[PDB]
This record gives structure tokens, C-alpha cells and sequence, in this order.
């Protein structure tokens, strides 16, 4: 006959959701001291036999590390000054030295009472702010943009915003599945399960258009998309190849301490020494455009290959979206990305991006709460790789094979996404249950 | 959610019409874990209705950061964009032609991934006639 | 994707049991929603995900998905149901509708 | 040895014969969000543990990785012969397929060691 | 079955009967107020279970819903007969009148283990 | 009172909601209560009052 | 007849957006929320 | 206030009393403090006398 023997510690698992704590290997904004040292050697471990049910967009640790994100950029403000007292009349005049064309009326020279250290008494100091910055007030009247609508809190300088990389690391008796299939899309089952105690390093950069500092494909460029058919459902692309970016802020900036009050500073932007020119991104023509074309490449699949496929610049919206924004050694760019998605397809030069500088930032849309970014003294600047593209594509109609993509992004869901596509969170549960032909005495 | 229009428009061809959709106290909604208003990640659709003829799509926008998608057949004379301080949303259309006589509503997506384009509020219709 | 909705027009009397077709070109699974519309009124959702009643919806109203193939059933139809009947799928809508009207 | 769930697509017999291996597994600042992250991770993975320690402790199993009991097979779980079972399936697909019959198994382990237990008293006393 | 507390009132004999049903209740965010407390309620759970988890342990009874030591009963603690105590009294009574010696008998019972233990293990090596 | 409620912005991102005009006549805010109910529910009372007393 | 003094119709200076700029708004409180000093003056 | 260019202060609440009261630091179950009992024992090395609390 038979009976049922309980089994202990039975390789079983199900799909579940659960707190990850943070393991990562200057104080930074994510507080990666805070974070357990992980092990020098991660412990990873292959599934043979073992085929897993994978769904990023479904996936629950996308979520969690976007509530996380916001949590700590909150918690990393709370102790920094509040520029409260800097929603003050200001009187701004065109800045007309040593800059050049596409300077002119970018920056503006605002002096505006202050309040000293003692309180009755009073100081006129001046600053230098972007015309993204202040508005027109109907040489003229302006004030900071969000004063209407947002209380304004300074970034701590002393915080790096660098991308530290941090490893989500499950609890005991939880275990994260690793798709280590090379040609593996978003959704589908992944006959290449291996078990890791946590994820690799995940740099939590903050881009819009372009995918920064991102993970690489392993084979060729692969297209990711939930439906494919829904022309609303953001496009993940993953470059197998990096496409570095140079860029700086050619200004030579000077940071100038302004007390506004009992032990709080507010850090204004002096004058510059030397010209004055514009903030760009440089892209290599070649290798975006070989870069391009492997994408156009493997974008005809889902598409038919007589079809074409032609790149146009973002349609419209705020700042963010219609430029591609990231930070850069502690100052938030707003590149225009428009000679990038500009050609067209069918069957040593440089591409000089223009960017723009914001120093009110209001990242996550919160109500009520805006960053002040404190200028970088020295010229800035930064090298990193393009991993991934953030395309949306338009619809049209049924007589044309003209698909047109553009750049989209806002949602950090999505640029997160390309980083936690690979791995899933599991339930062990140890207690197994089968007939064996043992009985108890 | 209610939806509240702008009112009728009288436009000559060639001309540029903005029509305003608010949707008040609908913006916003709150993260618990988060503990703040958030600005939510709606949809705002813009449709019209020729007269005794079925319906058409025009575009969304996005409430978060104010991402733009077009119907091709519009593409080059619309504009689509909301104000998250005064939770409005404004359709500018231009190169106004005899034939965009129509009534044009404006929708509210809460884009849930699990039922896509869901239009579940609408509003009362706006009446936009063009002639000479 | 094209989406073609059948019959162009219909008139059922009171209390009869009516079903309105909506054929899409390719798979989308079970994205299809249906609106209703009466004279001289602003539409209103009414299924949406192909099976699934709006608020407010009374229970008459059924819907089923049949591979590429949609049906929306009306079950003892009342005069309030008098209108046009949308099936929406994306940003693609049926051209023309079904004018449902009392016999 | 392969490690942790190293024999998950392995067959029954080699997943049972390196259970220690996941079983060793279960169980291994201010008030910041890691913090309390990892807090009440840890509190998680304590209870966690506890649950199925109390759950083998219930049915007179505690301390050992394999236990067999006083339940007969009522055979309408499954009726799978034992060869096809213990040579020819992973452990996924046997949960896959018991999903439902669980409870009632726990119970009628618990019953049975609970009459169990009342009569070796009997016994020892008389 | 009866359910937790099911035979609270019942005599010593059927309670003892569904020792299961009470054994199996033991055991089964952000810093807000109710997120504090509901996280302070789980370790105290948590920490009671195991408190009681460790004394049977000590008394080498871990796993046994009913078990057997080898100290004698003082008449001085209740010199009740028998029949009385297991067929006219409940469990509430009976933890009234003996709240005061149970230090002492927990001591007995761990002593008692620690000598037969130690006796075992001189058995088994000889 | 149909009272209407004025946002009055009292500085970066507060606001302070005030009381508008009131539109129509002002009246008093008051609470109803049956007259025999009430009346009954006392008489209960004091019934089950009594055995105290 | 009974609501007689109980609202009160109080004009304030209060601070504006820009910090420098006073801005003159009123608003109605309820008799129990405002108490005299000593139109009248009122807090 | 001298702190005026360098700091922000706040006041010490009055009903909060300075005075020191004695506080004895408790390590969790599992853990031991050991007393050193020796009197000569000048901080470095071994205490002969150990005693646990
Ligand atoms: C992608 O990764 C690269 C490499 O890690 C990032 O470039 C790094 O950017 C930081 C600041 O943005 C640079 O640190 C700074 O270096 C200067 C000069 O040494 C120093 O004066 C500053 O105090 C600060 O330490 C770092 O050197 C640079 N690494 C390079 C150029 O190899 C890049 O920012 C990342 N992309 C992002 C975050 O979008
Ligand atoms: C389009 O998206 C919908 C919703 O995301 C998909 O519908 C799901 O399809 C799977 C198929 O395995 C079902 O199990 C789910 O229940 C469906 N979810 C729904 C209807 O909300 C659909 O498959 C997608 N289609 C394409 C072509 O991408
Ligand atoms: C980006 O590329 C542009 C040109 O593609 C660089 O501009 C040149 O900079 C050098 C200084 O190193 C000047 O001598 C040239 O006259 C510039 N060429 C122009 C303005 O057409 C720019 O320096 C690059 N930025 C980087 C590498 O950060
Ligand atoms: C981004 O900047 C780096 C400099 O750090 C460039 O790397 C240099 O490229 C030139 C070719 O023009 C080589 O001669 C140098 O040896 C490189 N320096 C290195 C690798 O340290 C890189 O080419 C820039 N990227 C682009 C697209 O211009
Ligand atoms: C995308 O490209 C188009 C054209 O390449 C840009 O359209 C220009 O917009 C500016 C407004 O800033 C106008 O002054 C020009 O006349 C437009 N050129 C046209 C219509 O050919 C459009 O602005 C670009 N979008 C973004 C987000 O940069
Ligand atoms: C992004 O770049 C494009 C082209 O580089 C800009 O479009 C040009 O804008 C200027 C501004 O007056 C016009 O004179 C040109 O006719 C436009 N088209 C081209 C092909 O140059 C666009 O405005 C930029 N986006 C910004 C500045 O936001
Ligand atoms: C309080 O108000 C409710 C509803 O406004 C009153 O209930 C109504 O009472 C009338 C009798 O005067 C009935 O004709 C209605 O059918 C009732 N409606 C409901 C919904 O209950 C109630 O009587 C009022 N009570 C007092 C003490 O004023
Ligand atoms: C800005 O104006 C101040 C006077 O208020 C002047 O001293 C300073 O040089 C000006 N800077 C620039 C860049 O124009
Ligand atoms: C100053 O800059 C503004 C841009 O905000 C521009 O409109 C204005 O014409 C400039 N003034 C002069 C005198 O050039
Ligand atoms: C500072 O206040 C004085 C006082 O009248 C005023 O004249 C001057 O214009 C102010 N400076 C600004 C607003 O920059
Ligand atoms: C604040 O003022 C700016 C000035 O242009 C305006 O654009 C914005 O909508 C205002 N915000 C409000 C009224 O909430
Ligand atoms: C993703 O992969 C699965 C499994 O290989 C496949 O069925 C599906 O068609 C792929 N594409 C999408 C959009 O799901
Ligand atoms: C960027 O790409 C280079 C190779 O082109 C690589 O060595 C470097 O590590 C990359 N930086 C990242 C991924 O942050
Ligand atoms: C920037 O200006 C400072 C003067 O304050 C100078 O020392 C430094 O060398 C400059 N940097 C560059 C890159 O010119
Ligand atoms: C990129 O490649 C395409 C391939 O057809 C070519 O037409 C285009 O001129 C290239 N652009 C460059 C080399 O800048
Ligand atoms: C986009 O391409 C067209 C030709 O294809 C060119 O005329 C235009 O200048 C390009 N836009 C840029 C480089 O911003
Ligand atoms: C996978 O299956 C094959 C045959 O089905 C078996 O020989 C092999 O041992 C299995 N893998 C592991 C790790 O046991
Ligand atoms: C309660 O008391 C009655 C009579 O003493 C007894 O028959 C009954 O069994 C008791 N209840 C339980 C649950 O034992
Ligand atoms: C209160 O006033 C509003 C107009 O501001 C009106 O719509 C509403 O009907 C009024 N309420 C009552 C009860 O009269
Ligand atoms: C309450 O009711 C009692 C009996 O019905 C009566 O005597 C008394 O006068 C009533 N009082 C009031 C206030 O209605
Ligand atoms: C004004 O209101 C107050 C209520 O506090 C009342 O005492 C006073 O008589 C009123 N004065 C006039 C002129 O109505
Ligand atoms: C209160 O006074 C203001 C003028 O300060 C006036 O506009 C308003 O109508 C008054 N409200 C009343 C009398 O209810
Ligand atoms: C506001 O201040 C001015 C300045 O003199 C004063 O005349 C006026 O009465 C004040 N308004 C009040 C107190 O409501
Ligand atoms: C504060 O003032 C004192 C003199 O009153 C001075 O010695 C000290 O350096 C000042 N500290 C600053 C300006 O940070
Ligand atoms: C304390 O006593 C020990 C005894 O071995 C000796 O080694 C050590 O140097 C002494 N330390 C001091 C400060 O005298």
C-alpha cells in the first residue's frame, strides 16, 4: 500500500511578494551605507530542468524599488535648508558678456533683498538663474517658477546624487530567479532558471529618453515590449553594444555662500570666469548611426521587413519628456536629442546635442515639494554609455507601412524595468507531501 | 469623475480653435506608503463626432509629464497639453477645415495595465462649428 | 488594426434578446470595450475588457469574446437602450456604429 | 553538491536525497528605510520559519527532514504510479498538482498524530 | 471539533483530547502607528511562542503535544483524587491551584531530563 | 449656510481655505429629534433608572 | 433674529507668494473663533 | 547671540530636567557583560577576577 511522508527542505517555490533590504559593496542620496555589505563572492547557482514563468511588467520588485527611490530622495532632503524666503520680488537683467549666440537670454543677472543674518536687518545680493528658473512677473520683475505652486528645499551640496550600485537582496527563506536566457523578451517562460541570493549592481540613474549607465545585452539588440500591437505601451530597447556620450558644462561656474538666516546657507551662482557657452551632449555619428540600424534591424520583426521605420523627435510635453534629462556630476541637463531620431529608413563626426540647465528640479511630481540643485563649482563633466532607448510608437493609418517611433520616458517605472527584466521573487516552500511505502512504528 | 467643458466655438476655415476639459480634484491621488499627493499617471483622451457620423480618435495625454500620442490623420495641426495646477486640459487644433465640424469630448483614462485605453468618464461635449 | 462592427442597424421591440458582433483583424487578446451612446447625449463606457460591467451597468448586459470574434448580448431590452453601439479597441474605432432603435 | 535548490528540476529521489541543503537556508542600525526594510525582513524570515517548525512539530515530525506517518493515500489526490513518481517527476509538479488536497492532509496528520500520541499514553501508564 | 478554546469549560479528559486545535493558534509596511504596533504584536507572538517552545524543550518533551517526565507528585501540591480531577474540574481550576508550586515543578522536570540524558548517554557509550 | 470655500495662498505651496460669501439667507445650524421618540427612549431610561434608586 | 453677530466678516493683511509683497484679502469666521482687543480689532 | 552667523538654536524645554540618573546598559538574551573584579586593574590585559552580570 502507501502513506504520507512529510518531506522538509523540498526544492518547491511560488510566485510571491516581499520587503527587499538593500546590499551595496562620501554620504550619497540612496544611503548605500545603510545598506548590509554584501559578500565579496555571490553565491549563484544553476536550475537545470528548470523552466519559470517570467513577466517584468507584472513584476512587483519594479514597483517596491520605485517606492523605494522616492523614499530615500525624500528622506536625503528633509535635513537641508528651506529656500522659503527666496520667493522674494527679484530684479533680473539680460546677461550680454562674453556669450555667445545661443547664450544670449538663457541666463539671467537677478538681485533681490535677502534677509541677513540678524533679522530686522536686511542685504541686496545678486544671482545668477536659467530662464528655465524665473518667470516673468506681469529691467523687469521675476521670481523663482515653483514659488507659485511648490515650496522650495535646496539640496544638501554635500550629497553626492551619483548612481551608487545597489543590490536588492530577498530575506531568508526567499529566493530571486535569475532568466539567464541571451534571447529572452519580457514575457514567456525562461528555460534557463538560475537561483542568485540577490540582483547585481543596479545604478538607479534618473534618464528620460536615453538609458544611462545601463546593463548590456548579451547577443544582439533586443526589443521589449508588453503588447507590441498597443501603440501607448512604452517600447524597452537594450543596446548589445555601448554608444558613449561626451558631454560638459563649459562654464566655469563659481558657487557663492549667501546666509539667509541662523546657520542656513544658500548657495547662489557667481560670475563666470571666461565665456559663456552652451551645455551639449556629443554622440558619435558612426556609432549611432551602426547602433540605429542594429535596432531598425531587429525592429522589423514585429513589423514585417517591406515596412518602414523612421525616427522623429519627441511630439510634445514638459521639459523632461520632450528633452532627454538626466543629472550629471550634481546638475540636471535637458539635452534636445533631436538629430538623434531624425533619419529615416528603408529596405569621427560628432552629433552635438544641445542641453539646457534647470536648477528648480521636481522630480516625481510630488505636490508641494521642489529641489533647488546647488551649481557644481568648475566645469563639469561626464562620460557615460547609451544602453537602452525609450521609444513610443504613433499610429496611423491602414495605408501606410510607415511606423514612426519616438522618444518617450517620464515614467521611471520604465527605465527601471531594463534593469530588473531578468530576475523574479520566489516563495520556498520547504514542506513537501508523498505517498512512500514507510510507516511509523 | 466629472468632466467640465469650454463652450460652444464659431471658427472660419484656416483659422485656430482651444477647447479647455477640466477635470478638478482628479489629478492628484495618494501614494500611502509614499505619504504625499503624487500627481497620478492619467489619460486624458480627446475624441469628436462628426455630425450623424460614428466616432474618432484624436490623442492623449499623458498627466505625469505630459507625453503626447497623435493620430496620424492629425498629425502637423494638433496639440494636445494640460495645466496640472489648474487640472485643465487644452486641444489647440489648427488649419481648421469645413469637414472638423463636430462635437468634441474629452475622456478620462486611469490607464490601468490591465484594461487598456478604458475611457471611463466623459465629458458633457463640446459643439465646434467651422464655415464661411 | 482595422476593427469591423456588424450589423450597421437593427430594430428589436421590447424585452427581445438582441447581440451586436465586433471583429477585429488581429489577436488582442481581450482589449475590446463598448460604449454606449444616446441621441443627443455624450457616450458613456459601458464594457469594458470585453466581459466586464461598468459601474452602473445593469446585469443585462453581457459580453464574450470569441478568439478575433466579439459579441456584446442584450438581454430584455428596455427603451432607455435606444442609441448607437461602439466597440472600441486602442486608438481604432468601428466606423459607422449599430443604431439600436424600438420597432 | 550543487547548493541551494540545486536539485529543483532534479528527479524525487535526488531532491530528497540533498534536503539539508535548502533546509539550512530558511532562516539565513537606525530607523531608516533600509532599515526598516531589513527589519522586518528579518522578522519575516524568523516567522517564516516558524510557521513550518510548528507545522512539523504539530504532526510528530520536528527534527527530522523526512517523516512518515499513519495516513493512508485516499489515491483521488493522485493515483500516479510510484516508479513514474520517484524516478520520472520534480517536486514543482507534484506541488503543482496537490494544491488543493493540502489542507486536508495537514489535518488528517494532525489527527492522527494527536490519537497517536494519546495512546502510546495509555500504553506507558496502564 | 469545537475550535481555539473550544473545550475551555470542558473536564480535564476531552480538553486534553483537543490539545491540537489551541496548539495550532500560537503562532497565526511603514513606521505609522498602526504599522508599529502591528509589527510589535508579531515579535511579541513571536518571542511567547518560542519561550514556550524552549521550556518543553528542556524537559526533553519538544514535538509531544502530551508527555510523560519522571518526577513524583508531592500530595503536598493536590492530593485530589484522580477521577475528580479528570472527570469533574477544568483546566482554569487547575491552573489556580497550582500557580504557586510551578517554579518548583519546572525545576524537578529539568533536573529530571538533565540526569536521565546524562544516564542515556553513559548507557550508550559503556 | 451654502458656505463656499476661498483658497487664500499664503505662501509657497500653502494654502489657507477661507469662508467666502454665503450665497441666500444665513440661518441657523441645528439638529433634529422626534419629540415622542425621544420622549419614549426617556422614559425607558428613567424606568431602568429607578431600580438603582 | 438668531444669527445675529454670530459670523463676523474679518479683512486681514496676510503674506503672499513673494515674500516681500503683503497682499488684503477677507473671510468670514464664526463668533467663537474670533475674540476683541482691547471696526473693531479682532484675532 | 554669538550663535547668530554660525547656528540656529533651539530652546531647552524648562520641564526637562538635566540632572544625570542612573542607567544600566542591558545586552539581550544571549549575550553576557563581564564584570572585571580585580581592584588593581588598570584597564589593559588580563583581570584575574571575572565576574558576569
Ligand atoms: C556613468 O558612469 C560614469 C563612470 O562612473 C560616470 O562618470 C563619472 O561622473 C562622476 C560625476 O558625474 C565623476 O566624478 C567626479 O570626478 C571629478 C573629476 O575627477 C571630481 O572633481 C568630482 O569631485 C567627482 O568625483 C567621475 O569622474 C566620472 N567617471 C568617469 C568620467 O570615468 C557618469 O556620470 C555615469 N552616468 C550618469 C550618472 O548618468
Ligand atoms: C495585450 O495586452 C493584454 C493585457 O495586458 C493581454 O491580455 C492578457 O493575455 C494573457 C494571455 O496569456 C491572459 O492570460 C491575460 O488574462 C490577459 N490580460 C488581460 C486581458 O487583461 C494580451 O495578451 C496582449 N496582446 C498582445 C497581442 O500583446
Ligand atoms: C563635443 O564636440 C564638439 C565638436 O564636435 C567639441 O567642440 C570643439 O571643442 C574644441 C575644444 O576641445 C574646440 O577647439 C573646437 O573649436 C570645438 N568645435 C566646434 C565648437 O565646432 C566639444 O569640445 C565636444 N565636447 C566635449 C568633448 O565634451
Ligand atoms: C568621450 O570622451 C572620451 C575621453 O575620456 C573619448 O575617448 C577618447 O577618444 C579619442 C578619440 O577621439 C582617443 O584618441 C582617446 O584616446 C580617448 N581617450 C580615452 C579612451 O581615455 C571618447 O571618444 C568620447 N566619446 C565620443 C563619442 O566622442
Ligand atoms: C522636433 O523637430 C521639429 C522640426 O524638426 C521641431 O519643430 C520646430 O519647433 C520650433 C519651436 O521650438 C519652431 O520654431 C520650428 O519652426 C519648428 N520646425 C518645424 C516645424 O519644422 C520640434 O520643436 C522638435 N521637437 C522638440 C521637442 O524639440
Ligand atoms: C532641437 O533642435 C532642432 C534642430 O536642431 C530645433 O529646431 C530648429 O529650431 C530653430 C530655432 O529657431 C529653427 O530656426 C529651425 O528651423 C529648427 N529646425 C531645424 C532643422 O534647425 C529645435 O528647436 C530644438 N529644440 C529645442 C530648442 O527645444
Ligand atoms: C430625519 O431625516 C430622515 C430623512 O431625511 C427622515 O426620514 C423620513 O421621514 C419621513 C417622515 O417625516 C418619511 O416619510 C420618509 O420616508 C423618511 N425617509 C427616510 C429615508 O427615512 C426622518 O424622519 C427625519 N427625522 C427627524 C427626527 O427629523
Ligand atoms: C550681475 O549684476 C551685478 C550687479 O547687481 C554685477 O556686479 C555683476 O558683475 C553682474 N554679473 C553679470 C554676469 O552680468
Ligand atoms: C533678455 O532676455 C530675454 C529672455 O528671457 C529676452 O526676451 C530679451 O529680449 C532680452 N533683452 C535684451 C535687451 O536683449
Ligand atoms: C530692495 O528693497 C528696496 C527698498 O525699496 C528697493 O528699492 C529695491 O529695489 C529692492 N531690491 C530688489 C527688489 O532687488
Ligand atoms: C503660477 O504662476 C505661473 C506664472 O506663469 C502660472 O504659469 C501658473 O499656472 C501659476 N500656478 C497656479 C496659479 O497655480
Ligand atoms: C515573448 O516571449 C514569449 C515566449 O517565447 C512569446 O510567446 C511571445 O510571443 C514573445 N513576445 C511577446 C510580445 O510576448
Ligand atoms: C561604459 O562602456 C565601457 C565600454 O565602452 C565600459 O568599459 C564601462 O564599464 C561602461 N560604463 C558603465 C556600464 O557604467
Ligand atoms: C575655473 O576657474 C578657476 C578660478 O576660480 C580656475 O582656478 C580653474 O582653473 C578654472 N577651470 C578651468 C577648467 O578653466
Ligand atoms: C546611416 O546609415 C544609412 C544607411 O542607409 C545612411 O543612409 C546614412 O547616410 C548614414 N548616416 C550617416 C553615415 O551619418
Ligand atoms: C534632420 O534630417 C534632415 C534631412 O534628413 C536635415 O535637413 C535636418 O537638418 C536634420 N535635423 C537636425 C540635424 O537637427
Ligand atoms: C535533467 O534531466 C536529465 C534527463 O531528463 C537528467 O539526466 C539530469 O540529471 C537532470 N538534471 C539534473 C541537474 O539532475
Ligand atoms: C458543560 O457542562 C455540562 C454539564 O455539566 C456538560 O454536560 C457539558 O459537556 C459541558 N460542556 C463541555 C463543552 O464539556
Ligand atoms: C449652493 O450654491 C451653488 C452655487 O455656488 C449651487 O449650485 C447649489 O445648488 C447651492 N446649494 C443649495 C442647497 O442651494
Ligand atoms: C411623555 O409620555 C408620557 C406618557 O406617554 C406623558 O405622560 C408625558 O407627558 C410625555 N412627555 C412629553 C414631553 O411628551
Ligand atoms: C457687531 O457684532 C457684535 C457681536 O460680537 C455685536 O455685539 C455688535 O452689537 C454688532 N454691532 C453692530 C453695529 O451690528
Ligand atoms: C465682507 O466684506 C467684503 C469687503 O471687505 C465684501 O466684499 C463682502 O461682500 C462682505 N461679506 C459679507 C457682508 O457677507
Ligand atoms: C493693512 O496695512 C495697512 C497699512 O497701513 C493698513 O492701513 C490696513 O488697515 C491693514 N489692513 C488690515 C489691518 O486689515
Ligand atoms: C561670526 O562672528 C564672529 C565675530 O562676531 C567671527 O569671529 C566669526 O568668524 C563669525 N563666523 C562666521 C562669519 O561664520
Ligand atoms: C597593566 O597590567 C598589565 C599586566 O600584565 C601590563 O601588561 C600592562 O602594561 C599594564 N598597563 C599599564 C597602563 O601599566
Amino acid at each position: 500500500n502507501l502513506w504520507v511522508t512529510v518531506y522538509y527542505g523540498v526544492p518547491v517555490w511560488k510566485d510571491a511578494e516581499t520587503t527587499l533590504f538593500c546590499a551595496s559593496d562620501k554620504h550619497n542620496v540612496w544611503a548605500t551605507h545603510a545598506c548590509v555589505p554584501t559578500d565579496p563572492n555571490p553565491q549563484e547557482i544553476h536550475l537545470e530542468n528548470v523552466t519559470e514563468e517570467f513577466n517584468m511588467w507584472k513584476n512587483n520588485m519594479v514597483e517596491q524599488m520605485h517606492t523605494d527611490i522616492i523614499s530615500l530622495w525624500d528622506q536625503s532632503l528633509k535635513p537641508c535648508v528651506k529656500l522659503t524666503p527666496l520667493c522674494v520680488t527679484l530684479q533680473c537683467t539680460n546677461v550680454t558678456n562674453n556669450i555667445t549666440d545661443d547664450m544670449r537670454g538663457e541666463l539671467k543677472n537677478c538681485s533681490f533683498n535677502m534677509t541677513t543674518e540678524l533679522r530686522d536687518k536686511k542685504q541686496k545680493v545678486y544671482s545668477l538663474f536659467y530662464r528655465l528658473d524665473v518667470v516673468q512677473i506681469n529691467n523687469k520683475e521675476y521670481r523663482l517658477i515653483n514659488c507659485n505652486t511648490s515650496a522650495i528645499t535646496q539640496a544638501c551640496p554635500k550629497v553626492s546624487f551619483e548612481p551608487i550600485p545597489i543590490h536588492y537582496c530577498a530575506p531568508a527563506g526567499f529566493a530571486i530567479l535569475k532568466c539567464k536566457d541571451k534571447k529572452f523578451n519580457g514575457t514567456g517562460p525562461c528555460p534557463s532558471v538560475s537561483t542568485v541570493q540577490c540582483t547585481h549592481g543596479i545604478k538607479p540613474v534618473v534618464s528620460t529618453q536615453l538609458l544611462l549607465n545601463g546593463s548590456l545585452a548579451e547577443e544582439e539588440v533586443m526589443i521589449r515590449s508588453e503588447n507590441i500591437t498597443n501603440n501607448a505601451k512604452n517600447i524597452l530597447v537594450q543596446f548589445n553594444t555601448p554608444v558613449q556620450i561626451n558631454c560638459t558644462r563649459p562654464n566655469n561656474n563659481t558657487r557663492k555662500s549667501i546666509r539667509i538666516g541662523p546657520g542656513q546657507a544658500f548657495y547662489a551662482t557667481g560670475d563666470i570666469i571666461g565665456d559663456i557657452r552652451q551645455a551639449h551632449c556629443n554622440v558619435s555619428k558612426a556609432t549611432w548611426n551602426e547602433t540605429l540600424g542594429k535596432v531598425v534591424k531587429q525592429l522589423r520583426k514585429h513589423f514585417g521587413n517591406n515596412t518602414i521605420i523612421r525616427f522623429a523627435n519627441s511630439s510634445g510635453g514638459d521639459l523632461e519628456v520632450t528633452t532627454h534629462s538626466f543629472n550629471c556630476g550634481g546638475e540636471f541637463f535637458y539635452c534636445n536629442t533631436s538629430g538623434l531620431f531624425n533619419s529615416t529608413w528603408i529596405s569621427n563626426d560628432s552629433i552635438t546635442l544641445p542641453c539646457r540647465i534647470k536648477q528648480i528640479i521636481n522630480m516625481w511630481q510630488r505636490i508641494g515639494q521642489a529641489m533647488y540643485a546647488p551649481p557644481i563649482q568648475g566645469v563639469i563633466r561626464c562620460v557615460s554609455n547609451i544602453t537602452g532607448l525609450i521609444l513610443t510608437r504613433d499610429g496611423g493609418s491602414t495605408n501606410s507601412t510607415t511606423e514612426t517611433f519616438r522618444p518617450g520616458g517620464g515614467d521611471m517605472r520604465d527605465n527601471w524595468r531594463s534593469e530588473l527584466y531578468k530576475y523574479k521573487v520566489v516563495k520556498i516552500e520547504p514542506l513537501g507531501v508523498a505517498p512512500t511505502r514507510c510507516k511509523r512504528r | 469623475v466629472r468632466l467640465d467643458q469650454s463652450g460652444t466655438a464659431v471658427k472660419k476655415p484656416g483659422a485656430s480653435v482651444r477647447v479647455s476639459c477640466r477635470a478638478p480634484d482628479s489629478f492628484t491621488v495618494y501614494r500611502p506608503r509614499l505619504s504625499a499627493y503624487f500627481i497620478g499617471e492619467f489619460n486624458i483622451h480627446w475624441l469628436r463626432q462628426a455630425p450623424g457620423q460614428g466616432l474618432e480618435w484624436l490623442g492623449f495625454v499623458n498627466i505625469f509629464r505630459g507625453a503626447v500620442k497623435y493620430s496620424s490623420r492629425f498629425q502637423g495641426r494638433i496639440t494636445i497639453t494640460r495645466d496640472t495646477s489648474s487640472e485643465t486640459s487644452y486641444l489647440d487644433l489648427g488649419a481648421l477645415k469645413a469637414d472638423d465640424t463636430a462635437t468634441y469630448y474629452c475622456a478620462w483614462d486611469k490607464n490601468v495595465d490591465d484594461n487598456p485605453w478604458r475611457l471611463d468618464s466623459w465629458g458633457q461635449g463640446t459643439l465646434v462649428i467651422v464655415s464661411s | 488594426i482595422q476593427v469591423t462592427q456588424s450589423p450597421s442597424s437593427l430594430s428589436a421591440s421590447i424585452g427581445d434578446t438582441i447581440t451586436v458582433a465586433c471583429e477585429v483583424s488581429q489577436d488582442v487578446g481581450w482589449a475590446v470595450n463598448w460604449y454606449h451612446q444616446r441621441p443627443g447625449r455624450p457616450p458613456y463606457n459601458l464594457i469594458y475588457t470585453a466581459h466586464n460591467l461598468a459601474p452602473g451597468v445593469a446585469s443585462r448586459f453581457r459580453g464574450s469574446r470569441v478568439g478575433t470574434y466579439f459579441t456584446l448580448t442584450i438581454n430584455n431590452l428596455l427603451p432607455e437602450d435606444v442609441g448607437t453601439y461602439y466597440c472600441q479597441v486602442f486608438d481604432s474605432f468601428a466606423p459607422g456604429g449599430t443604431r439600436v432603435d424600438l420597432r | 553538491f550543487l547548493g541551494f535548490l540545486g536539485a529543483a528540476g532534479s528527479t524525487m529521489g535526488a531532491a530528497s536525497m540533498t534536503l539539508t541543503v535548502q533546509a539550512r537556508n530558511l532562516l539565513s542600525l537606525k530607523l531608516t528605510v533600509w532599515g526598516i526594510k531589513q527589519l522586518q525582513a528579518r522578522v519575516l524570515a524568523v516567522e517564516r520559519y516558524l510557521r513550518d517548525q510548528q507545522l512539523l512539530g504539530i504532526w510528530g515530525c520536528s527534527g527530522k527532514l523526512i517523516c512518515c506517518t499513519n495516513v493512508p493515500w485516499n489515491s483521488s489526490w493522485s493515483n500516479r504510479n510510484l516508479s513514474e513518481i520517484w524516478d520520472n517527476m520534480t517536486w514543482l509538479q507534484w506541488d503543482k498538482e496537490i494544491s488543493n488536497y493540502t489542507q486536508i492532509i495537514y489535518g488528517l496528520l494532525e489527527e492522527s498524530q494527536n490519537q497517536q500520541e494519546k495512546n502510546e499514553q495509555d500504553l506507558l501508564a496502564l
